[PDB]
């Protein structure tokens, strides 16, 4: 039996909180994105890379903000897009109201093994089953194309489309999306932390709003709170391939200036 | 290098 009292009042308001850090620290927001690839913007069309010659004229068209093979330079764009993705999770960390009041520590663990998992989560705004926004909306480079990258670029994203195709069939907006990666962010079973009850207690709190925004936003899907506990679990799996794929890479194959 | 970028993000 629902009611609309104070309590709720608190987590609609931590809900909006949170939705606004959110599309500050990422202002391509699936809202955004979505409108892009459904051609329903009045914003600069993105150059398709759907094959070898419209990469070799996109590297030109596309102006990205980075600075001798194909599928290398690509890998390494990908790299200096996940550093500064990296400093925008942490930068959206910070505004989770009790995470900056946590040690220090237990901030950086929770960022070292959440980092991946919201990587991925966001990434799925950005895809669809034919392919991906890269350069903050300019370029869309097709999943076909990526596949036919020489091993082992070319099955490096394709579990990722995999796990965009289903998670985007739930339909999830910003204001969902927002407080679903403050759950994974405030994660107590992370290796290595020092004061696990106060993480929980964020957690709990951010579970709460989580499962008020999702019954006030989606009156259709009645257990879609379990489905996307179910994908945090999912993504768990994801990050756990992603750095094996990162190991390979490491023992079988320049860094951003931020490193250096 | 993971935790030296957030650490700087954090500070």
């Amino acid at each position: 039996h629902m009611q609309l009292n104070p309590e709720s009042a608190d987590l609609r308001a931590l809900a909006k909180h949170l939705y606004d850090s959110y599309i500050k620290s990422f202002p391509l927001t699936k809202a955004k994105a979505r409108a892009i690839l459904t051609g329903k913007t009045t914003d600069k069309s993105p150059f398709v890379i759907y094959d070898m010659n419209s990469l070799m004229m996109g590297e030109d068209k596309i102006k990205f903000k980075h600075i001798k093979e194909v599928a290398i330079r690509i890998f390494q764009g990908c790299q200096f897009r996940s550093v500064e993705a990296v400093q925008e999770i942490t930068e959206y960390a910070k505004s989770i109201p009790g995470f900056v009041n946590l040690d220090l520590n237990d901030q950086v663990t929770l960022l070292k093994y959440g980092v991946h998992e919201i990587i991925y989560t966001m990434l799925a705004s950005l895809m669809n089953k034919d392919g991906v926004l890269i350069s903050e909306g300019q370029g869309f480079m097709t999943r076909e194309f990526l596949k036919s990258l020489r091993k082992p670029f070319g099955d490096f994203m394709e579990p990722k489309f995999e796990f965009a195709v289903k998670f985007n069939a739930l339909e999830l907006d910003d204001s969902d999306l927002a407080i679903f990666i403050a759950v994974i962010i405030l994660s107590g079973d992370r290796p290595g932390l020092l004061n696990v009850k106060p993480i929980e207690d964020i957690q709990d709190n951010l579970l709460q709003a989580l499962e008020l925004q999702l019954k006030l936003n989606h009156p259709e899907s009645s257990q879609l709170f379990a489905k996307l506990l179910q994908k945090m679990t999912d993504l768990r799996q994801i990050v756990t391939e992603h750095v094996q794929l990162l190991q390979v890479i490491k023992k079988t194959e320049s860094l951003h200036p931020l490193l250096q | 290098g993971l935790e030296a970028i957030i650490r700087k993000a954090l500070m």
